[PDB]
């Protein structure tokens, strides 16, 4: 669960990341296929070459999820629960890519966020993205 | 295989006396059961809205044999797994799209079956032999993805 | 999350150990220590050899515990609050471990109860075991 | 260790820019505050109880930087990781006890630590060579346990 800290330490670091999130969202997803290229197999239908539009797409997409369960953060399991179907019923990725994403994400935050990529923040934006992977990961079975 | 003579014997004589006609379809069924998302490959084989309706898919049990098929050829080549499924990790990677996390469930799966079947012959040092051979089976086969 | 159909599904198998719960406790450890050799980091204390009444009172000890959980299915969270406890802020055993415990419970029970074993009851086993994970695993941090 | 030549030029160049003490610290300190549980092995080190506690301890500083070392010397060794790390792998078995995921853990946190430093130096094509790395030296303090 996360802490009162957590949420400020989140709100706080994804503040900062303001309009960038959709750009933050697409090296993620880059950063991802090149470092585990298992991941990939979600996407054959993709152009995966690099400044792909069809990424950049996604990437916004997925950076407005994870700025939606920001501002709803005391009420994430009903915020992301259409999405929890989506990847339940009909994406079926498998459980253990959630962790892969969630790594190449707090790669791009330290990456742009040197200042704010604290060790306390860290921890936090860490427990935040494995709580949101739980949700994403609930309806499974 | 980093396995053992001892290790070897045992894998090699306890398979000697495996169905692999069922033990295949018991696999392949318990995995879409056990691991629902594992069926998002298998749209074309009907209904598999419930553990019967998949046990008793005749696609189900046909497509279990063939895997169980080239695994057990695999075991023929213990000392070189990755040579015998190269051919099979481009098909499972370039055509398929299979994520080999799924090639790790149903050793998992496999695993649970001989256990089912063999009960007191499937003794932990015979488990931990064939924990290795899965491991070793899931690695050649996902040797090849790029 | 546990559906009625599981609960159910797991009473039975439950119900079916009984009196050998202590003695499949003890062959899952010892299943387990083979298979997994890097799980036997957590007991250098023990004496890990085959049939040591250590291992074998750890065996009932672990039995017991999800005796517990099953008869308190409906209240996991509470009925094992003290072992979530113990496990986050002493024994401190890395998560990914829990998994490879329930996989030779499976096995051991498996192995024991032919009949009992159906795909059905296999299913719903595991997702029992994995809700046990979760919350031994819940207070880490 | 599938290192592309390339890739090693890329792990190499980036790492001449590394000051291992600091680098060390970070790295060691972060685990301790990130994953706590990791704290099992330092109970001799003092005041853990807070981030300012684990990141300005003395000994967290001083052990990080062991470590780095050693890994540093394992950077010069790419081609003989098992060989370079097997008194090591020994030790942590046999006299530590620390169960190997440990490294795995680690090997984020210094993905995360490297990208904190080098900001955009720290391209998606450098990350997934350092990344084959941490896990090759995970692997190779791992290859001794039993
Ligand atoms: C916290 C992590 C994740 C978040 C927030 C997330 C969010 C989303 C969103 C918002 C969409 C678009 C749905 C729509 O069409 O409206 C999506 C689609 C998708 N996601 Fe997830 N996702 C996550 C993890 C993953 C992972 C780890 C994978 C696989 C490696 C994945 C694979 C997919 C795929 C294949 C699609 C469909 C894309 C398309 O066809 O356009 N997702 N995700
Ligand atoms: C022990 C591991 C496995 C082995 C040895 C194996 C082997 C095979 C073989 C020999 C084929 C025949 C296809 C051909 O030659 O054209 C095949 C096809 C296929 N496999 Fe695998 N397989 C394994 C695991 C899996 C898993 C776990 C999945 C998904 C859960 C999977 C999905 C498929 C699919 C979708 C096909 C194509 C069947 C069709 O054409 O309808 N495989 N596999
Ligand atoms: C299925 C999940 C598990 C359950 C229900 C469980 C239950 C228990 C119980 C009932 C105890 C004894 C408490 C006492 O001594 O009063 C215990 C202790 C312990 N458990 Fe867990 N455990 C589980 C998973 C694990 C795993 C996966 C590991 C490590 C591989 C582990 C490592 C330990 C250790 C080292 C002890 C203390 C041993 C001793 O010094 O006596 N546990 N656990
Ligand atoms: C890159 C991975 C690692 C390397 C290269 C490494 C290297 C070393 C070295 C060189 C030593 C000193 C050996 C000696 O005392 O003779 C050491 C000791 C130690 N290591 Fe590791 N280490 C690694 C990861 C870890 C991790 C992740 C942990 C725990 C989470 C750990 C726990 C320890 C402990 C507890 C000691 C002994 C400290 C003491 O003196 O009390 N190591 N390590």
């Amino acid at each position: 669960v996360l802490s009162p800290a957590d949420k400020t330490n989140v709100k706080a670091a994804w503040g900062k990341v303001g309009a960038h999130a959709g750009e933050y969202g697409a090296e993620a997803l880059e950063r991802m296929f090149l470092s585990f290229p298992t991941t990939k197999t979600y996407f054959p239908h993709f152009d995966l070459s690099h400044g792909s539009a069809q990424v950049k797409g996604h990437g916004k997409k997925v950076a407005d999820a994870l700025t939606n369960a920001v501002a709803h953060v005391d009420d994430m399991p009903n915020a992301l629960s259409a999405l929890s179907d989506l990847h339940a019923h009909k994406l079926r990725v498998d459980p253990v890519n959630f962790k892969l994403l969630s790594h190449c994400l707090l790669v791009t935050l330290a990456a742009h966020l040197p200042a704010e990529f604290t060790p306390a923040v860290h921890a936090s934006l860490d427990k935040f993205l494995a709580s949101v992977s739980t949700v994403l990961t609930s309806k499974y079975r | 295989m980093h396995l053992t003579p001892e290790e070897k014997s045992a894998v090699t004589a306890l398979w000697g006396k495996v169905n692999v006609d069922e033990v295949g379809g018991e696999a392949l069924g318990r995995l879409l059961v056990g691991y629902p998302w594992t069926q998002r490959f298998f749209e074309s084989f009907g209904d598999l809205s419930t553990p019967d309706a998949v046990m008793g898919n005749p696609k189900v049990k046909a497509h279990g044999k063939k895997v169980l098929g080239a695994f057990s050829d695999g075991l023929a080549h213990l000392d070189n797994l990755k040579g015998t499924f190269a051919t099979l990790s481009e098909l499972h990677c370039d055509k398929l799209h299979v994520d080999p996390e799924n090639f790790r469930l149903l050793g998992n799966v496999l695993v649970c079956v001989l256990a089912h079947h063999f009960g007191k012959e499937f003794t932990p040092p015979v488990q931990a032999a064939y924990q290795k051979v899965v491991a070793g089976v899931a690695n050649a086969l996902a040797h090849k993805y790029h």
